């Protein structure tokens, strides 16, 4: 019952922006945390100490962190590889 | 911190059987993705065989299927027939020409 | 013939399902039919279906609907896990018990109509069960037998009134007792759901006899131990049961007096320990459910 | 379908019987109609599973681990037991039906003496024998088996099980009978044989052991009992041991050329 | 010996409907000749005192175990012989010999009944069978397959579990101490006992003596005990003893009521190979439930 | 209707490999066949052969006959397996990791 909607026979099956899941950066989270701590407590307060030392380590060599999960997504090469199986066109 | 959110943990109901993928996370994704308001039509008059038309004068039943400022739903919303979709828009024009809803 | 084989064939025995292979809601027992491969088909592809199964499917169980569909491949889920359910159910050797004592439904019992005395509460059941009926095929249940049982009204306008006589010049309390008794005596000659369709007894989960003890070398086993694990940190909302995961089934686990703080410290990853349990008793309900009552043994 | 082998000489073994061991009678209970049993049961247990496929000492070796296949395993042990206690004990393994030959005079060779000799202390084999007839008789009260095995240690050993006890895989030896009451030594081998088993890393709960049986003694009541007698178990295994063929035994003891 | 000497078994004459003259000779009389000789070979108080004695006194000693092996499957066999009288069934050497063809035939154990013990009069016997196995179906189902499941040699036996886990002034009135909560099947394999008073425990006892001999080996090598020794052998003697405990206290013990002997020895002979099953049918159709109802315990109506 | 009567008959995998369909010699009159497990299709064909033969003339008296030689047979085999397990534990056999302890392994 539930409304199927086939489309007609197109040039291609292509998602023009495919979706991906970006990682937060571990050093801006913390850079995020201990300004929210000074916002609270005060800056240099001693309760953000251990958030001063981990945004230091998180920042030390690169202000970013070693960033390695770039990934790019598949769809568009699944898609055009299965397209033709599953479209459920009729024969010629 | 000893709590997490209910939407990362999976409440297993008593006596059912499960497997140790209903422990992980793509079960709760899965449930996510397949969560759909399929029990309506047990609690949805407008899906069981009455006529949408004889309830012009209930506006508790017809309120039910209007939007918070009375916008009817469309009928991908709704998911009735499209005769039911056809009374129950007419129960619904009806009743808003008597004075009731 | 042709026709003669297909019926008997491997996949004519595979009874036709097109449940979704991908159920999100209560799972109580098995839904599809689990299909084995051996190795060496496996390493070829086969499996007895139309089609080869891809070859990145590892498993050697899988579970399908349809052989082949318009966007030609094989509808199945590679996954066979139900009869590791049945299996561990068998290796905890707790027999299912009737919580209403009934006979046992594995063993041709002479019954008699003790329950029979409640003919007027299903013979209307049979227009009364129509809980999921359509409305107007429900209403075809009103014309269609209509006729049928005013096609007897000669057959009870003549033994009534040669039988029962003084009832038909007196009350009717005791006609209505004649008609109930009426049909039903000429319906169990007909086949209305001659075919009962719900679960008998266990449903095939166990067909152990409960009975017998467990011998050991440390002598007869008297409570049965089984690791599990604590679902939730707080007690059922409503229910003074907690929650438990035992052998693939979900467990109402009484506490002997208190429950131990190793709730309160770990929290909502209660889960991520294992406990020992002793289980009470198991039941089977309607729905085709198991009702598993267990025991929190600590280490006392 | 598992089927029961065909034995070579059959139409001797069904008029004559085993000779020194065995009558027609004794012969037909324990193989024509016992292995028919094994079989018949085993194929009913596995049928319509992939263990069909498999001959029974595979099975019971892919089944040794498996609690709740223990009835399978029981049924692949004794089938595979079975046939190689009616192996070393049969007359010729040739089929000499149409050449009618009546002299087989089968001597332990000199590997076996010699493995014989490094393995018991320079204990002879008729001194071996009187040994093996006496932990047959004191380690098996009921039905079993008594194997002389060779380990990965080129030492041969005496090995006795309960039942359907398989020699190759330890775990499964079933040599204690944890009915009666059992010395802490016993109860040390036993507590050392699970911690192997839990060194293990494989997720079947798995160990390696390469022993390998060298002579078979059936200790089965289907095997003595008519022709010798409740009682008179170590006159048959007596017997079974002096008659032994040792073509097939000799060719069990691995060589290396 | 008559010490172990039944009336209804007359050598020379066989048990009609389940074992011939034969059948009964190898069964019985040349059976309890031998293991009476091994008894008197390796205890000399054999004569002296009685089978259940030396089988609850050389208990849970291995030293003593060839003394209770024999002594206990003299009484197992005695037990298992005393309640068959026969059956008006064909003489076991008059039928023909099940081949093959019985392995695939149907059992009916759950349609009809045969032999109850009602029918006899034994009708307290028969409401204790239903309360505790719901159906005289039930219990006959439960216990033929049982047997038929043991490979080699052992019994099957219908118990009766003592409702006297106090172990205060336990064994000082026959019938306060004779009482029986619920009956149960259980299986013995080669010379195992049915009471399990006298064995129950000898693993944990085994257990803890070589966790203690290993654990002062360890003082001497000197080492800080384990991170999950002390853990693992904690669990394995949790479980231990939460395995054997009865409903109050940790003495559970059982009242032997009837025993179905399952060795080869006794049904191999008549039978053959292939009719162990026909053994056991005709085993039910042969016991005297007069002597069963007798040997059961008063109900403990604590309810 | 067998496998709406029992959902856990479909937990017993099958095998839709076929060996040799011409060499399936069954004699009905039983239930239990050499070469192929006792199953559903056990259950069925046991009901054909009745109602070929004439014994039952409805359907469903000849499959309720069927289903009790289905229970017993599935009932002997219960208990073989609780027993050879219990037997085999009674002299010595050890098993690394059982089916409970695989499942809380995963």
């Amino acid at each position: 019952k539930p409304p199927v909607y086939r489309l007609p026979p197109l040039p291609r099956l292509k998602v023009k922006k495919p979706i991906i899941r970006q990682e937060a950066n571990k050093c801006l989270v913390l850079m995020s945390n201990l300004l929210q701590c000074w916002s609270s407590y005060g800056h240099m307060s001693p309760k953000c100490a251990g958030l001063v030392t981990e945004l230091k380590s998180c920042t030390s060599e690169s202000a970013l962190g070693k960033r390695n999960n770039v990934q790019k997504s598949n769809i568009n090469y699944h898609a055009a590889r299965l397209y033709d199986r599953i479209n459920g066109k009729p024969h010629d | 911190t000893k709590k997490i959110d209910q939407s990362l943990s999976k409440k297993l109901p008593k006596g059912t059987i499960y497997d140790p993928f209903d422990f992980s996370m793509g079960r709760i994704h899965l449930d996510r993705k397949y969560q759909a308001n399929k029990n309506s039509n047990r609690n949805d008059i407008m899906k069981s065989g009455a006529n949408p038309l004889e309830f012009y004068a209930r506006p508790r039943i017809l309120s039910r299927y209007v939007t918070s400022t009375g916008r009817i739903q469309h009928r991908d919303i709704t998911g009735l027939s499209a005769k039911n979709q056809r009374r129950l828009s007419k129960a619904i024009r009806r009743c808003q020409a008597i004075g009731l809803m | 013939t042709l026709a003669e084989l297909l019926g008997r064939s491997r996949i004519a025995q595979v009874a036709n399902n097109h449940k979704p292979l991908t159920y999100t809601g209560k799972k109580f027992h098995p839904t599809h039919q689990i299909i084995e491969t051996k190795p060496s088909t496996l390493y070829r592809q086969e499996w007895g279906l139309k089609s080869a199964i891809p070859s990145k499917i590892k498993s050697r169980y899988l579970v399908y609907n349809d052989l082949d569909t318009l966007e030609r491949i094989t509808t199945f889920e590679p996954r066979g896990g139900t009869q590791w359910n049945r299996l561990r159910f068998q290796e905890m050797g707790v027999p299912i018990v009737s919580n209403i004592g009934r006979q046992n439904p594995f063993f041709k019992y002479i019954s008699r109509p003790e329950d029979e005395s409640h003919a007027k509460l299903s013979l209307f059941k049979e227009m009364k069960g129509d809980t999921d009926i359509s409305p107007a095929a429900m209403k075809k249940r009103l014309k269609k037998i209509t006729a049928l049982i005013r096609s007897f009204q000669d057959e009870f306008k003549e033994w009534l009134v040669e039988n029962h006589p003084d009832e038909l010049k007196l009350n009717s309390n005791k006609l209505e007792d004649y008609v109930v008794k009426f049909l039903n005596k000429k319906l169990e000659t007909k086949t209305n759901k001659k075919f009962n369709t719900e679960i008998i007894g266990t449903g095939g989960l166990s067909y152990s006899l409960p009975g017998k003890l467990k011998n050991s070398p440390n002598g007869v086993i008297q409570r049965t131990v089984v690791p599990g694990r604590i679902l939730n940190v707080v007690k059922e909302n409503n229910d003074n049961k907690w929650l438990a995961a035992i052998g693939g089934f979900v467990a109402d686990v009484v506490f002997f007096q208190s429950p131990p703080s190793s709730f309160n410290s770990m929290g909502d990853f209660i889960r991520m320990k294992t406990f020992l349990f002793e289980i009470l008793e198991a039941s089977m309900e309607k729905n085709g459910s198991v009702s598993m009552h267990a025991r929190l043994l600590e280490p006392q | 379908i598992h089927v029961v082998p065909k034995l070579p000489n059959s139409k001797a073994l069904l008029q004559n019987g085993v000779p020194n061991i065995l009558s027609s009678s004794g012969f037909k209970t324990v193989w024509f109609d016992y292995q028919r049993y094994l079989c018949d049961k085993l194929t009913l247990a596995t049928a319509g599973q992939s263990l069909e496929s498999y001959y029974p000492f595979h099975i019971l070796l892919k089944t040794a681990g498996n609690p709740l296949q223990s009835n399978i395993f029981n049924l692949a042990s004794s089938i595979h037991n079975n046939h190689l206690f009616v192996e070393n004990i049969l007359p010729s393994a040739v089929e000499h039906g149409t050449n009618s030959n009546a002299v087989v005079k089968t001597e332990p060779s000199r590997l076996f003496l010699s493995k014989i000799k490094d393995s018991f202390n320079g204990s002879d084999w008729e001194v071996v024998k009187e040994e093996m007839i006496y932990r047959a008789e004191n380690e098996v009260l009921g039905q079993g088996w008594l194997f002389l095995v060779e380990n990965n240690e080129k030492k041969l050993f005496i090995l006795t099980s309960n039942n359907n006890g398989t020699p190759y895989y330890f775990p499964r030896n079933q040599s204690f009978d944890l009915n009666s009451a059992i010395s802490i030594d016993e109860f040390a081998t036993l507590k050392q044989m699970k911690e192997l088993i839990g060194k293990s890393t494989k997720l079947n709960g798995k160990v390696q052991d390469w022993t390998m049986p060298i002579i078979c003694v059936n200790l089965w009541d289907h095997a003595y009992l008519h022709d010798y007698g409740v009682g008179n178990r170590s006159k048959y295994v007596k017997n079974v041991l002096d008659n032994l063929n040792w073509s097939v035994v000799n060719n069990r003891i691995f060589s290396g050329i | 010996s008559t010490r172990y000497a039944l009336e209804h078994l007359k050598e020379g004459a066989p048990l009609k409907g389940l074992f011939s003259i034969e059948g009964l000779q190898k069964a019985w009389f040349d059976r309890v000749k031998y293991l009476d000789a091994k008894l008197n070979d390796c205890t000399n108080e054999a004569q002296q005192k009685p089978l259940e004695t030396l089988i609850h006194e050389n208990s849970k000693s291995a030293s003593k175990k060839h003394i209770v092996n024999y002594a206990s499957s003299l009484y197992n066999l005695k037990f298992s012989m005393s309640s068959l009288q026969g059956c008006i069934r064909t003489p076991p050497e008059e039928c023909p010999r099940l081949g093959p063809e019985a392995l695939l035939q149907t059992p009916d154990f759950n349609r009809t009944i045969s032999n109850e013990p009602l029918t006899t009069g034994n009708e307290r016997l028969q409401a204790a069978l239903i309360s505790s196995f719901g159906s005289l179906m039930e219990f006959r189902t439960l216990l033929i397959n049982s047997n038929l499941a043991i490979s080699g040699d052992g019994f099957t036996w219908l118990v009766a579990r003592r409702q006297l886990d106090k172990r205060a002034m336990r064994n000082d009135m026959p019938n306060r101490d004779i009482e029986y909560d619920k009956l149960f099947i259980l299986n013995t394999y080669n010379a195992g006992t049915p009471f399990n008073f006298s064995t129950s425990g000898v693993m944990n006892e085994l257990n803890n003596q070589y966790t203690n001999m290993e654990k002062q080996r360890a003082k001497e090598a000197g080492n800080l005990e384990d991170s999950e020794m002390t853990a693992k052998q904690a669990k394995t003697k949790f479980i231990y003893e939460t395995q054997q405990k009865g409903f109050s206290g940790k003495e559970v013990s059982y009242i032997p009521l009837l025993a179905i002997d399952a060795s080869p020895k006794t049904w191999l002979t008549d039978y053959g190979v292939f009719g162990k099953r026909e053994y056991l049918e005709r085993v039910w159709d042969s016991i005297e439930w007069k002597i069963v109802e007798s040997r059961l315990p008063q109900r403990t109506k604590i309810q | 209707l067998f496998y709406k009567q029992h959902p856990w008959e479909l937990s017993r995998p099958k095998i839709l490999v076929e060996n040799e369909i011409g060499d399936e010699n069954y004699d009905w009159s039983h239930m239990l066949q050499i070469g192929r497990p006792l199953d559903g299709e056990s259950v069925i064909q046991r009901t054909m052969y009745l109602i070929k033969t004439k014994q039952y003339g409805d359907m469903v008296e000849a499959y309720d006959h069927a289903r009790y030689e289905f229970y017993a047979l599935r009932m002997q085999e219960e208990t073989e397996q609780q027993v050879a397990l219990e037997e085999a534990e009674m002299f010595g056999s050890l098993f690394g990791v059982s089916a409970i302890e695989h499942g809380i392994q995963k």
